[PDB]
């Protein structure tokens, strides 16, 4: 019988702190892996009326 | 259910402007902005955006130095809220609005002739929830059948009207008389002469109720 | 009827040493389940539904208990088959209803066991499920029940420096003391009590 | 539908622009304005 | 007297929505108090307003096998948090006012009869 | 040992210490602690002493 | 080889994947970036744990079989939208949460042993054969009137 | 003979399914029958909802936010409901007002004969 | 021990210290705990009669140790004394002699701590409290007491007093 692969025991929590999600994404990014998260969106006009 | 659904997927109605239900105007390219604040990340949980932003860091600065939890709060509840007229019914010279519904004391009703309505059936004493009535009844040296005893316990009485809807000849009726606050614990031992003057004193009032009441389902 | 429904008998496939007693009734909402559990079970099938899939999104929604030994037919005695499940309610000296809801199989469970011993002892399921801590002290005060394994023992809804239980047929509704305040002693004692009947 | 545009459920239909335009703001929030203005006067 | 009550009630719950809900004191005595997740919603039954608010969709109203007086077959809308705490509920409990609103006065329409007889020429109500 | 168990380990995660250190419930015990025999507490048996 | 006795492939599974929800519906849940992956280690340490179940206890055996069913259809599918379409159609965080609570009912099962019988069955059963049956009652039942009472004397 | 069942069927009575296949120990295939039987359940069950289950509102979710005075500004459902109500208050003063008076019930001693 | 009766559960001696210097020390036992009681859990279950008295005894054994405390608390030591108190209670415990149920008796033991644990952290009054504590045939000491139907009926038996004296009230 092949070894199971190991499961942590901080794994399986529902949420993540950032060393578990460090453990999680070793090989690679928070983007590759989640994707990308957006602040605010906003139109060309309320760009413009910032600037 | 009971019944069955073979497309259990509402339809949106039909947007075409042909159609004869169009509702323009609905919705507000001002108003309706969601788009833009649909992508943030802080309305899904405790995660951060990937970048941060000066417009961020001027809400901060706002948020934090002029505070204007001071101003917006105290001018917009202070001054309008206090424009608007006040609400207060002045008691001892007006009413609140009741219904002729209004449960309030109780009383025995008579007949137009004054001969007792009540025919001592029993049925508000066994209707009552609260065990509040107490009942009995000899027959009265002319043949008819009169309560000797007719008295309620107003301090076991929930004012349901349990026992006004049993009655089948309207004899047991509560009243629209809410003042009836005692200065002693026996003052509240309803006995027959109470509730006879009650009624013999509230007899216009009750039968105007009561006679809109009728007339309902005529 | 009109929507999709399957037992609950996964569980008694687990256990594979217990009879199965199941009923579905239109009094009840269509897709709730009644089925019925011996006592000495009940605290390894409670840890199986805990975490078992599709068991493991599981709330406990009721707790409490029926006293049995006055339990009588009113009306239509002669309309009792053997599957009723009133049926079981003769002979037996006390009854207790779990009842659950399961969010995966959007389903409700009521597991009933019968009590038959005089000292009414069963195990406790407090320390698997946190709602069964007050419901299981009610029930216990209420009926005399005795839990075992149980988180908090003491009395949830009666008073203080008395021993009773009021839900017991037997009781009368107005109890054996009533409380008075004493001048002799400038602080309220309890009697016993006479009482008004209609 | 009694809860998405063009419901039949719905009364108010016809041309009510102006009452909408009473009824309702007509104009957006845009961020930065007041803590630039406020910041840049007291400044001053 | 019921719609005239609606009507006013959007204005009364406005009235109360400016002074708490963006209110800088109210928002930290209740962002991030009491929060919880849907396992502890679940060990200690919680429902309604806060089941909702800790993220489980759980209506009796909306529920198919478990609707009941006229419930399945309006069209109003129900509130889930995303955070599990006291903001959440306060939030969920005002929408839920609206929304009671809105479903009273659908039933009013459903026992209301809007169109008319219109005369046979020019379209003239009767 | 807070680490391997799960605590936060920075300031803006201490915000939700507590649904690692409280919201947590404990495991219920096995059945084989109901079926003991005796309870007595632990004692040193002294019968060389 | 069937894909439970086949050994874990890391290479397989833990794949990045380009179609993920924004966030899932409930608070303090987090999407996870490798569903599949997790559910396959998972599987794999659920068999290895019932391993020390006897093999004839239906314990075992149901547990297998729902193991299998669903290391299968995770398998078979690629996609985690049409995953979750299956499986009750919400969040695969809750249904790896709760597999994950299945975990530990191996080790919970053990120490209560549902395959093997009990020494307060036989009074159960018997209370249960007692509760069903027919059930007369006293009137209703024919008394006719007796015969006279003869007199007896003594010598 | 005098069961209905072979003795190898462990279902003594089955009303609420009708079910013609027994769970057995010694069957070893029923299990997967069952547990492939209960997924299917499992799926078609939340697949039925109308409210409660919703992969599209997982994947595409509506929200609502605070962005004005008006909590009724912020939807546009509100805002309509508003609009109905008004709508309603002046159809039913036109209305009242075409006809000029309004009946009433008044009291009638004559009654209590 | 993560109890009420725990052995840490003791008062502080002062603000800086459980105890004198060089050791630790505190009173659980004659008096009340430091943290409060918040949960009571159940009584393991007794095989048969012997564990089922040990628990009487221990019972019987930790209210006897906790009745000054209480009569102090309670304002209640003029009525009777601390032996009179125990004395008492013994009659009530002899008076539930005859059970023979382990699980009856380990319920019982599960409710006297209850109580006990009330009447220490002034739960209940004193006038109620003293039910269990009050003699069963002589007077409390903290007033007098009236001797007039022992000497009317001096020597007259149990019945004849009882039916000299009525059972009901005789206006109606
Ligand atoms: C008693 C005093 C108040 C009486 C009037 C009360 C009233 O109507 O209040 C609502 C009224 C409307 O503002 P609002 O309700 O916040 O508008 C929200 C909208 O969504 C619109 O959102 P918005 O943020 O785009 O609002 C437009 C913005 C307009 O602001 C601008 O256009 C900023 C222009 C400068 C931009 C940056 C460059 C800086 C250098 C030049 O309005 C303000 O900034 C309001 C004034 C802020 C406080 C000023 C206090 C002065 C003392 O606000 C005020 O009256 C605030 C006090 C104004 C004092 C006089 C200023 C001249
Ligand atoms: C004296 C009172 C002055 C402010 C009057 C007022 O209504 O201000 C509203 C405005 C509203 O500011 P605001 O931009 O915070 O509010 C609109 C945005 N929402 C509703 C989403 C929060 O308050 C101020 O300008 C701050 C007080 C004056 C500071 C100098
Ligand atoms: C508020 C700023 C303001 O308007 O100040 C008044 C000022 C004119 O006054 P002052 O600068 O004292 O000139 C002598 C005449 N009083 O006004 C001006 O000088 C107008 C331009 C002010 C620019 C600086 C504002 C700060
Ligand atoms: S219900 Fe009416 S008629 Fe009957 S006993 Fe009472 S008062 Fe009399
Ligand atoms: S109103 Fe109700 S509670 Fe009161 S006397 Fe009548 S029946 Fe009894």
């Amino acid at each position: 019988s092949p070894a199971p692969p190991t499961i942590g025991q901080v794994e399986l929590e529902p949420f993540k702190f950032n060393h578990e999600r460090d453990q999680l994404i070793y090989g690679y990014t928070m983007e590759e892996l989640y994707g990308k998260k957006f602040g605010l969106k906003h139109s060309a006009t309320v760009l413009r009326e910032i600037k | 259910g009971y019944i069955q659904r073979s497309n259990i997927h509402e339809e949106a109605p039909n947007t075409s402007v042909e159609a004869k239900h169009h509702n323009k105007t609905f919705y507000d390219p001002i108003l309706d902005i969601d788009e833009d604040l649909k992508d943030d990340i802080r309305l899904y949980g405790r995660d951060k955006p990937d970048e941060l932003d000066f417009t961020d860091v001027w809400e901060s600065s706002y948020q934090n130095i002029i505070c204007p939890e001071y101003f917006y709060h105290f001018w917009f509840c202070g001054i309008v809220y206090s424009f608007e007229p006040e609400w207060t019914i002045n008691y001892p010279f007006e009413k609140g609005p009741l219904s002729p519904l209004f449960r309030g004391e109780h009383a025995l009703r008579r007949y137009p002739t004054g001969e007792e309505r009540c025919i001592a059936c029993k049925l508000c004493q066994s209707a009552c929830p609260a065990r509040a009535i107490t009942i009995e009844t000899e027959p009265r040296p002319d043949g008819s059948r009169r309560t000797v005893r007719y008295d309620i316990d107003m301090t076991k009485c929930i004012y349901c009207g349990f026992c006004q809807e049993a009655c089948p000849v309207d004899a047991i009726v509560e009243g629209p008389n809410y003042e009836q606050t005692a200065y002693l614990h026996e003052d509240l031992f309803y006995d027959k002469y109470k509730l006879l003057e009650n009624g013999d004193k509230w007899e216009p009032q009750i039968a105007r109720n009561i006679e809109y009441l009728i007339n309902q389902p005529l | 009827m009109q929507n999709k429904y399957m037992q609950p008998i996964q569980l008694f496939i687990v256990f594979e040493k217990l009879n199965s007693k199941m009923w579905i009734s239109k009094k009840l909402n269509s897709n709730h389940s009644i089925a019925l559990i011996p006592s000495n079970w009940f605290y390894s099938i409670n840890l199986f539904l805990k975490r078992e899939l599709l068991f493991s999104n599981i709330t406990l929604i009721e707790n409490s208990a029926i006293d049995t030994i006055s339990y009588n037919l009113e009306t239509n005695q002669n309309d009792l088959d053997k599957t009723n499940i009133e049926n079981y309610f003769f002979k037996n000296k006390m009854l207790v209803f779990y009842n659950y809801y399961n969010y995966f199989l959007k389903s409700k469970l009521t597991l009933f066991i019968i009590l038959n011993n005089l000292n009414k002892s069963i195990d406790s399921i407090d320390r698997i499920f946190a709602n069964a801590n007050w419901l299981e002290r009610e029930t216990s005060e209420m009926y005399g029940i005795n839990y075992k394994w149980k988180i908090d023992t003491r009395k949830l809804l009666l008073d203080y420096s008395k021993i009773e239980n009021p839900m017991l047929k037997e009781f009368q509704s107005e109890g054996t003391q009533d409380a008075f305040y004493n001048i002799f002693e400038n602080q309220v004692v309890v009697l016993k009590n006479e009482t008004v009947e209609l | 539908r009694a809860d998405m545009a063009h419901s039949p459920f719905h009364k108010a239909i016809h041309d009510l622009e102006d009452k909408r335009s009473k009824l309702f703001p007509d104009r957006r929030r845009i961020p930065g304005r007041k803590a630039k203005l406020l910041l840049a006067a007291s400044l001053l | 007297d019921i719609l005239e009550f609606s009507r006013n009630f959007f204005t009364t719950l406005n009235e109360m929505h400016n002074v708490l809900t963006y209110n800088k004191i109210w928002k930290q005595r209740l962002i991030n108090i009491g929060t919880y997740s849907f396992q502890t919603c679940l060990d200690y039954g919680l429902t309604g307003v806060m089941a909702r608010s800790c993220g489980l969709k759980r209506d009796l109203r909306l529920s198919k096998t478990e609707t009941y007086a006229n419930y399945y077959y309006l069209n109003f809308r129900s509130y889930t948090g995303q955070h599990g705490d006291c903001y959440d509920r306060f939030l969920i409990r005002m929408n839920e006012m609206c929304e009671s609103l809105n479903i009273v006065n659908q039933s009013i329409n459903k026992i209301s009869k809007f169109n008319n007889i219109v005369s046979i020429n020019t379209k003239k109500n009767i | 040992k807070m680490r391997d168990l799960g605590f936060p380990m920075e300031g803006e995660e201490e915000e939700y210490i507590e649904q690692r250190v409280f919201m947590r419930e404990q495991l219920p015990p096995l059945e084989s602690e109901f079926w003991k025999k005796n309870y007595d507490p632990y004692e040193q048996d002294l019968f060389h002493f | 080889v069937p894909i439970h006795l086949r050994p874990y492939n890391k290479e397989k599974y833990e794949v990045p994947s380009t179609k993920l929800k924004y966030s899932t519906g409930y608070a303090l849940l987090d999407v996870e970036p490798m569903p599949r992956a997790k559910i396959m280690k998972i599987s794999y340490n659920i068999l290895h744990k019932l391993k020390e179940i006897p093999e004839t206890a239906m314990y075992r055996i149901y547990t297998e079989e729902k193991v299998k069913y669903i290391m299968k259809l995770t398998d078979e599918i690629e996609d985690v939208r049409q995953l979750e379409e299956e499986f009750g159609q919400d969040s695969i965080e809750l249904f790896i949460y709760s597999y994950g609570k299945e975990l530990e009912l191996v080790e919970y099962m053990k120490h209560s042993k549902p395959w093997e019988s009990r020494p307060g069955d036989e009074e159960q059963n018997e209370m249960i054969r007692i509760a069903s049956q027919k059930r007369v009652y006293l009137k209703h039942q024919r008394v006719d009137r007796p015969a006279r009472q003869e007199a007896a004397f003594i010598s | 003979e005098k069961e209905k069942r072979s003795p190898s069927n462990n279902i003594i009575i089955d009303e609420i399914s009708n079910s013609d296949k027994p769970i057995t120990k010694e069957n070893r295939e029923s299990v997967a029958h069952h547990v492939r039987q209960q997924f299917e359940f499992f799926r078609e069950v939340n697949a039925e909802e109308v409210w409660s289950v919703s992969i599209e509102e997982k994947y595409n979710p509506e929200l609502y936010i605070y962005k004005t005075y008006d909590m009724a500004a912020d939807d546009p459902v509100w805002r309509q409901v508003k609009l109905d109500l008004e709508w309603t208050f002046e159809n039913i003063a036109e209305r009242r007002e075409s006809l000029g008076y309004m009946p009433t019930f008044k009291g009638d001693p004559n009654f209590w004969q | 021990m993560n109890h009420y009766w725990g052995s840490s559960n003791t008062i502080p001696a002062s603000s800086t210290q459980n105890n004198n210097y060089f050791s630790g020390g505190g009173n659980n036992v004659t008096i009340r705990g430091n943290e409060i009681m918040e949960r009571l859990p159940s009584q393991t279950p007794s095989q048969n009669m012997v564990q089922a008295s040990m628990k009487t005894l221990r019972f019987y054994r930790k209210f006897c140790r906790l009745i000054p405390f209480i009569l102090r608390i309670h304002n209640i030591g003029t009525k009777f004394t601390a032996q009179q108190a125990m004395i008492n209670f013994g009659n009530y415990i002899r008076e539930r002699n005859h059970y023979r149920d382990p699980g009856l008796i380990d319920h019982r033991i599960q409710l006297g701590y209850e109580l006990l644990y009330e009447a220490e952290m002034h739960f209940s009054q004193h006038t109620i409290l003293m039910q269990y504590l009050s003699p069963y045939n002589t007077p409390l000491s903290d007033r007098g007491y009236s001797y007039l139907e022992k000497v009317k009926y001096g020597n007259k038996s149990k019945f004849l007093q009882g039916f000299y004296k009525g059972n009901k009230p005789t206006e109606f």
